[PDB]
């Protein structure tokens, strides 16, 4: 029982890690979308 | 004050230009209808207003005026028998105006400006008032509402209006530096109300039920947490510990939940009975009400409104029980707030500051001496309910880190018809070691020892529960069957309690001590009867156990006429045996 | 109509419009191409520089030279009336049955004003659906929202259409309540295919259950913003009927998963950062917005009951769509893949199903005095019959006790006479008749959770005499 | 000296506000931010440039504006005024006294970041401080001049072990070469985010048996802002390094909950727009925990020690 | 354009026993076969191209191997179409946008097949459309939306992907054409997760 | 590497069991290597000179300390020579493409320098197209005597 | 530079029993020691620094604690290498960059260490370089990469991390120098996942 619980908790933590990386990349690309207008000026 | 115009409308985010000089996190009215929104992100000449309602219909060029003051609460008389919502808009007068719906832009005031109160001052012109000093009384519901000077105002008083029938807008005293003082004041709901000294928990919040003050106390000025699963008897437990409480002001905070799960609060709660006068309980209760389809910012600010109202009532010198139901609902409202602000999330989806906001909620709750010079408390029994039913979300972990007691309701016991459904194997309370001298004085000098003895018996029954589950109670040895039967009589008499009964609804410390000593004396005298060699069968069928059974269905007028006779019967029926 | 030529930036679905300050936020526009084709769009992000317009359809013939936008209906409304009880509409509200358009009695905004929690009653009386394992073991009450947690291959459209053509309030079970309350069904099908659209129009024109029902059907090749607007149209017709004409309205929302996918793709099209597992951060409020438009109201006689249906994406209750739906609604009824493959209709196992608001809407004066105790006894008896069925694989039939074989035969008879209903229509009396015929298999005294008066009245009945399920 | 108040804020978003033409501020300087009412906040200068410098505000930015807000400059390096009469008093998370007594008349103002010790000047920890706990005496052994954490849980008593080995731990020179008058002992105790229940518990345990006459307390409630929880171990270790390397004490430092320090660091670290590490905790958290763990140890030539006990609860075990 | 869309009541006989007995496909129905690499997608779809009772077969290689289009070019003229006597290659159209061909043409490759199948539907035939690797069309849309510097949905795909998939799979389904006679397109799509 | 060198030293077609007569045409070898360290390179060149194959092989070597962007051009110019030798001089080229994971991390580097949206685990969205344009340049053509057979080697990271 | 890299054919005698019998590294070899905390990983590195057959030892420690540095500085001049006699410290060049010391300098610490090991390799010796917590060097590269506004890949580390790490481990080898004489440098890298 705790072996399967440890595997489940490990997989859930690394999936949350990948999701947090994706929402970092989306914020970076939204800043880079916004920079086009400030360079358009 | 400072009036700009809209230049951009994206979702609930209105970028309004013109407002140079506006303050941050400051309420403002956006649009020609008037839409309440808070100002974030000042940038140059503009200001980004997060609007509470839907913006569908707003054009560009409409005025945005500024309030000047943050999200505040209007503290004063006229709040008891009151059903507010998350930003303190009285729902009954909205029902009186706009029918069964809440149209956007209903402007109603938090207090009744038309109700005439009966002023009676306790100052005189020439007195020197500093903050917190009580300067008059108003009778509200058989409840002497003591009007305070707002806690950052001082000066020399004059022009005290005489004892008459006034209204809440009229100023009652005037300082010698301008500065009139009305019957109310606006306080920001996020800064804590100032006091002079937090005391320490050494006085118990007497709940009313004889498990949550004997086995798991909470120590007035303290902090508890209860989980709510379905079918546990949650609402009857909250209503019983708000009906039979030690406190004398109750503040209930339903912080955004199902419509049908609190429209049976709003119809079952104003028909309860205050069991000290005879009238209803709503005469000393303020009730903040949010369903799950209200705006997100009200549904996030409701607990801060609840704590600020409860601190206003502790500043008068009272005992307030704040029960903030479903803090997990609040936490995902805060998660939705942080999702529109473009923040990097934390452990599940939560903000990085979830536990800082939870600490700011729970740690504003303690036994205190106020600025006037008298004690008061904001004991919080706020609940929690994770969606999975497991206790390893970030919300429940942060709550268990920052509370002082935890009372695990389990739905299995209410399925087994054990009311209240407090699991004792998973509950805990840290206020036991600190509430020691109050027990030693006001109950008995040996009270923690037999409290630990009953906890020892309930430990050992569940310790040897596996042999009973594998075999059955009739093949345990002798003393182990005595252990399971005395644990059974602890469960079926002491811990279990009927909240709908006449006199079993309340159980004080003396009555709990009486039943406590009665059960423990029967145990450690029947143990000696087994040490004689008496068989187990004659111990169980025995007529004195009916007295321990109806030990709890006895009025406390007549418990010092019952306890002595039952304790004599136990010694008699265990010296009569062989 | 003061059309705005002179635009820039058509890209994806979006197009920017210069010099558009009179377009209100949330307004609707007509976009006329140079050929003469008129599209529809919705204004987002209005500003002094430019206003963004999200186009409903594709952007194929559009160009920067010959294109004009014109304002239509500056907030999204529908024209609502009583003469739309036999009609089909498509997401926005255009009739697709070929019949003439309705004459609108009112012109209501489609987004919801929230009910005032002062002014809601406690939902206390019941509604039958004809399905026995919904009516008896976990009752739907008038004023309740509860979803069907369907699966991937499971038949949810069939149970949707069956509850639609089979639901009926029975005021005979009170102390002669009058039939001056009428009943009506609003049916919002979103994300559906051509095949199941033909199935619903066949199923509603076949039995004649179209005269008390109004349908809002949109396909999958319709624009996704129409899938956003479809439950708004359904719930505002529901609130109009039930709070202006005192109807008892049942709102069946098919495939709430498709609504959530439409919401995610429109959020990512409007360029905002998602929250948890890719679904948007405002999903709880935007989903309680259309779940919390159901319930009784004090002083009104009408009511809005609501059945959302949603498929779990890989049959787990930790996905955000069923997690937040079960975190808003009142229980669930859950289709099992196991009973469907075994071959049983409707495939509802009652062990993970729950009606949180059941116990209010049953009892004396509501159905019958034994309804809750029959439900509890059937739940316990089936719940300990299933594990005995699982146990007999490794012990053997003869090596059990008497009561264990009695529970095993109870489970075997239960899941092919009580759950396996077919399309027979059962009232609450035939359903409780079959329930007592099933409880008659177990001996007296093992029926612990029933009072002795009801056992003395109803124990003892053959299954091969009642012919409710022969 | 002379006061130089910058006006002209251009952008205030979260904890961040952009002061323009503030070229004369250094990186990492400490500023106070006067509101348009009179309520001064604090902040630290990050990201200095030629067109704006980014003040990170310590407390919440509620009430600020762009017309009346001033940014002054207060003590470019974050110093602390330390004297030797601190032994037997209680302090804030910052260092302000909270016991009803007048403040510390300072003998020396030394910074709270603390310079790294030189590995040729450090020596080996080679002696024995005795706690009362039999396991930590006999099987494990707290050597005088090291750091060792107490890994605990949720329902595990760790505050009681803290308050126990804070009051019954001593160094015993009579088993060594004596000099028993020569070496005194002291305790610095920094609590980072505690319930008022835990506050009164530590104050009763330190005033119950006369244990406070040796110790200095840097208690921090959870009502307090998060920057006090960040600054608490650095204040405690500044006082520890002063008392150990200026007067030859044998300071025992107890950092009773580092998990709240790490959560405060994760909260204030989601304002620099930097990608987090494992589960939201920042990528620099090894360096930030190391800059307050490595400050223990013994230095050759001297005779003083700094011995750290970080107590920390595993969030799941 | 079309006159009416019938409801389907006649199976698409694959020939494989499990896919026709336990999990059947009507003649105006869509079907989807996902699986990992090495599981049996392309061999199954060439089996459907080789043995089914479609009057014409449109095989859309959308971003897959060239050897498994060379197989279909070489060993189909050696076979015999059922329901007639002519060879099997005489009833199939073969759109082949392989993996090393340019990536922007895969959207065009997945639409050319469905409009050729609609054209043979409008003549009274019963067309099968075996389109493999719609996920490669999704990946091609992702690669071109990277050049558009847009903001994506989950996994990187542009947010109009399921609108494209709905508009693709909705173009099937047993119709009565503008000429009065009836026909069908049935779309079997391989997905490569 | 030992399995690839064993295949490279003992792969022979069987002409007698096939029924195309007999000639025993041996294999030309094109060996592309991207980040071989020194030990793998020493093993491969000692194996080739021990079996006598460096007179039939052409090697495009890229050591571990060489710059990590020319790994993008290494397999393409190996397979250019392979397509040339097979389809314009009718050889039977066997192409050993060592350690494609280094090629994929090189293109991850150059695709994360350009801020491009990735596929899964940071690798860019066009890695399928790059690996396709490398791999699919092999096989046999019609009416011509040549062939390009490919054995790549992959180091699966967490196997 | 070198003249020619040879093949390693003589073991690096670590003096242990599990790291020379069962799993040996040769003289021009490269080895890596993972492991969580409290699992040795410091006493094994110091045992490699004490009891080896190497002529000189470059002990570069980046990002780890300073008590180990002062332990090596205290207890080496009392010991004796079992090759030439005399003190053990007369063959160790130790480079310390403690974790409280600056974080952009532990990138340079590794290159300084391997250049010093290559300098003693170019004279005819057999250098052993113990590179301690190269994961802290990866964290330093993560720090400057996030300060430089670069795209991460797999938990914040820059995409060129494997290239930098390969260019560090590639310098170890058994060569003949430009002076004619042969030399070698081996690398034992402690990694802390
Ligand atoms: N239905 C089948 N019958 C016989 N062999 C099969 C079958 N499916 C797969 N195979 C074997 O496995 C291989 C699978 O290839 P394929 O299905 O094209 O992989 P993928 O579906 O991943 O592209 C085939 O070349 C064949 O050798
Ligand atoms: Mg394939």
């Amino acid at each position: 029982i705790p072996g399967i619980r440890a595997q489940i908790r490990f997989i859930q933590q690394v999936l949350e890690q990948r999701e947090r990386e994706d929402t970092f990349r989306l914020k970076r690309i939204k800043g880079k979308i916004e920079a086009r207008e400030a360079e358009e000026e | 004050m400072i009036q700009g115009v809209i230049q951009k409308i994206a979702g609930p985010a209105v970028i309004a230009k013109g407002m140079l000089g506006a303050r941050m996190y400051d309420i403002c009215k956006v649009g020609e209808e008037g839409l309440v929104g808070e100002i974030i992100r000042l940038d140059g000449d503009t200001a980004f207003v997060q609007v509470y309602e839907d913006t569908s219909g707003l054009k560009v060029g409409e005025p945005v005026v500024s309030t000047g003051l943050p999200l505040a609460v209007e503290l004063g008389p006229g709040m008891l028998n009151g059903i507010y919502d998350g930003i303190q808009r009285p729902l009954e007068r909205i029902r009186e105006k706009t029918g069964i719906y809440i149209t956007r832009g209903v402007v109603v005031h938090a207090l009744d400006r038309e109700k005439k109160w009966a002023w009676t001052p306790m100052v005189k012109p020439g007195d020197e008032v500093r903050g917190g000093m009580v300067l008059g009384t108003v009778p509200e519901f058989g409840f002497t509402h003591k009007i305070l000077v707002p806690p950052d105002v001082r000066g020399r008083v004059k022009e005290v209006k005489p004892a008459g029938e006034y209204t809440v807008e009229e100023p009652v005293v005037v300082l010698e530096d301008g500065t009139e003082l009305k019957m109310y004041h606006t306080w920001p709901v996020r800064r804590a109300r100032p006091v002079q000294r937090k005391l320490d928990p050494n006085t118990p919040f007497l709940t009313g039920m004889r498990i949550l003050d004997v086995l798991f106390p909470v120590a007035m000025g303290g902090t508890a947490a209860i989980p709510g699963p379905f079918g546990s008897g949650k609402t009857v437990t909250q209503q019983s510990l708000a009906k039979w409480s030690n406190a004398d002001v109750v503040v209930y905070v339903g912080c955004g939940e199902r419509g049908n799960e609190m429209t049976d609060v709003l119809v079952e709660f104003p028909e309860l009975t205050d069991p000290k006068t005879g009238g209803p309980l709503m005469h000393r209760t303020v009730l903040i009400a949010n369903t799950s389809n209200m705006p997100v910012a009200a549904r996030e600010a409701s607990i801060y409104v609840g704590v600020t109202i409860a601190e206003y009532f502790r500043d008068q010198g009272f005992s307030v029980a704040l029960m903030a139901d479903s803090t997990s609902r609040w936490a995902e409202a805060l998660r939705e707030i942080s999702s529109r602000l473009e923040e990097m999330p934390a452990e599940e989806g939560y903000p990085p500051y979830l536990a800082a906001r939870l600490a700011a909620f729970y740690e504003r709750a303690g036994k205190v001496i106020t600025l006037g010079g008298e004690e008061g408390a904001v004991t919080i029994v706020g609940a929690v309910s994770p969606p999975g039913g497991d206790m390893s979300e970030p919300v429940t972990q942060s709550t268990l880190r920052i509370v002082g007691a935890f009372w695990r309701l389990d739905a299995s016991l209410a399925f087994r018809r054990h009311f209240p459904a407090i699991n004792w194997n998973g509950s805990y309370s840290l206020f036991t070691s600190a509430l020691d001298p109050w027990y030693r004085e006001n109950v008995a000098e040996d009270y923690p020892e037999l409290r630990d003895a009953i906890s020892e018996l309930l430990q050992r029954e569940a310790g040897l529960q596996e042999i009973v589950q594998l075999v059955g109670p009739d093949a345990l040895q002798d003393a182990e069957r005595l252990v399971i039967e005395v644990g059974r009589i602890i469960r079926e008499d002491f811990l279990q309690q009927n909240a709908y009964h006449e006199v079993d609804a309340y159980c004080s410390m003396k009555k709990a001590y009486g039943i406590m000593k009665m059960i423990l004396a029967f145990y450690k005298e029947a143990e000696a009867a087994i040490k004689r060699g008496v068989s187990i069968d004659e111990i169980l069928q025995l007529p004195v156990l009916e007295r321990i059974g109806r030990a709890r269905y006895v009025s406390e007028e007549e418990f010092p006429a019952y306890f002595e006779e039952a304790m004599k019967e136990i010694q008699g029926a265990f010296k009569a045996l062989a | 109509k003061k059309e705005y030529t002179g635009i820039t930036y058509i890209s994806g679905p979006l197009l920017f419009v210069e010099n558009a300050k009179d377009l209100a936020y949330g307004a609707i526009v007509d976009i006329k191409d140079g050929t003469g084709r008129v599209r529809g769009g919705q204004v987002i992000e209005v500003s002094e520089e430019y206003a963004v317009i999200q186009v409903f359809e594709e952007t194929t013939g559009l160009d920067l030279a010959t294109t004009s936008v014109s304002l239509v209906e500056d907030v999204a409304r529908l024209g609502v009336s009583k003469e739309m009880l036999g009609r089909r509409f498509n997401g926005i509200g255009k009739p697709i049955d070929g019949l003439p358009p309705i004459t609108p009695e009112k012109r209501l905004p489609i987004t919801g004003l929230p009910l005032n929690p002062v002014a809601r009653r406690k939902p206390e009386q019941f509604i039958q659906t004809g399905i026995s394992t919904i009516d008896v073991m976990n009752t739907l009450v008038r004023g309740q929202k509860l979803p069907i947690f369907s699966g991937s291959g499971l038949p949810a459209n069939e149970i949707a259409a069956q509850i639609a053509r089979q639901a009926t309030v029975r005021p005979d079970l009170s102390g002669e309540g009058e039939k001056e309350e009428p009943f009506a069904v609003v049916f919002a099908a979103m994300g559906i295919t051509q095949r199941e659209l033909s199935y619903f129009i066949q199923e509603f024109e076949r039995t004649g259950a179209l005269s008390r029902s109004v349908l809002f059907l949109n396909k999958a090749d319709d624009p996704t913003i129409e899938r956003i607007l479809t439950p708004r149209m359904a719930l505002t017709v529901a609130e109009y009927l039930a709070f202006e004409h005192d109807y008892h309205v049942l709102v069946i929302l098919t495939d709430m998963t498709n609504y959530c996918e439409a919401l995610r793709e429109i959020g990512a099209a409007r360029e905002e950062i998602p929250g948890r597992r890719g679904y948007p951060g405002y999903m709880y409020t935007d989903l309680a917005t259309i779940y919390e438009r159901a319930g009784v109201v004090e002083g009104k006689k009408g009511s809005v009951t609501q059945i959302p249906i949603l498929s779990m994406p890989d049959d787990d209750r930790t996905h955000p769509i069923p997690d937040l739906t079960g975190y808003i609604t009142e229980g669930q009824i859950q289709l099992s893949r196991e009973l469907h493959r075994k071959g049983i209709y409707p495939p509802i196992d009652p062990l993970p199903s729950l009606s949180r608001l059941m116990n209010n809407g049953v009892g004396k004066g509501k159905t019958r005095e034994d309804h809750k105790q029959v439900s509890d006894q059937l739940y316990s008896a089936y719940a300990n019959g299933v594990d005995i069925r699982k146990l007999v694989a490794i012990i053997g039939e003869d090596a059990l006790t008497e009561n264990d074989r009695r529970y095993l035969q109870f489970a075997d008879a239960f899941e092919r006479f009580f759950i396996n209903q077919g399309q027979q229509n059962r009232s609450i009396e035939e359903s409780l008749q079959i329930a007592w015929a099933l409880l008659s298999m177990l001996p007296q005294g093992e029926l612990k959770r029933i009072s002795k008066d009801h056992i003395g009245k109803y124990y003892g009945q053959k299954l091969e005499e009642i012919w409710g399920a022969p | 000296l002379l006061k130089k108040e910058y006006t002209g804020i251009t952008y205030i978003s979260g904890p961040l506000l952009f002061v323009e033409n503030a070229k004369d501020l250094a990186y990492g300087a400490i500023v106070d931010i006067k509101d348009g009412t009179g309520r001064v906040r604090g902040g630290q200068v990050i990201e200095v440039s030629e067109e704006y410098a980014v003040i990170q505000v310590f407390e919440e930015t509620t009430g600020l504006d762009l017309a009346t807000t001033s940014v002054s400059l207060v003590e470019d390096v974050a110093r602390l005024g330390v004297s030797k009469e601190m032994l037997g008093r209680r302090f804030n998370g910052i260092g302000k006294p909270i016991d009803g007594l007048p403040p510390i008349t300072p003998e020396k103002r030394l910074p709270i970041t603390g310079l790294p010790l030189n590995p040729v000047a450090r020596r080996k920890p080679e002696q024995f401080i005795q706690t009362g706990i039999s396991t930590i005496d006999v099987m494990n052994t707290l050597v005088r001049g090291q750091k060792l954490p107490i890994f605990s849980g949720s329902g595990l008593p760790a505050n009681e072990i803290a308050a126990q080995i804070a009051r019954q731990a001593t160094v015993r020179p009579d088993l060594s070469g004596e000099g028993e008058k020569e070496e005194p002992f002291a305790v610095v105790f920094a609590a980072m985010g505690i319930t008022q229940r835990e506050l009164s518990y530590f104050i009763q345990e330190f005033e119950r048996t006369g244990a406070l006459s040796r110790s200095v307390l840097f208690l921090n409630k959870a009502d307090d802002p998060t920057i006090e929880r960040i600054l608490t171990p650095r204040m405690a270790l500044t006082v520890a390094e002063y008392l150990a390397f200026e007067h030859d004490y044998h300071v025992l430092v107890i950092l009773t909950d580092m998990t709240n320090y790490c959560e405060a660091l994760r909260e204030i670290g989601a304002a620099r727009e930097e990608i987090p590490g494992r589960r939201g905790y920042p990528g620099y958290m090894y360096t930030d925990l190391a800059t307050i763990y490595e400050r223990a140890g013994v230095v050759e030539g001297k005779k003083g020690s700094v011995t750290q006990i970080p107590i920390l609860s595993m969030p799941d075990d």
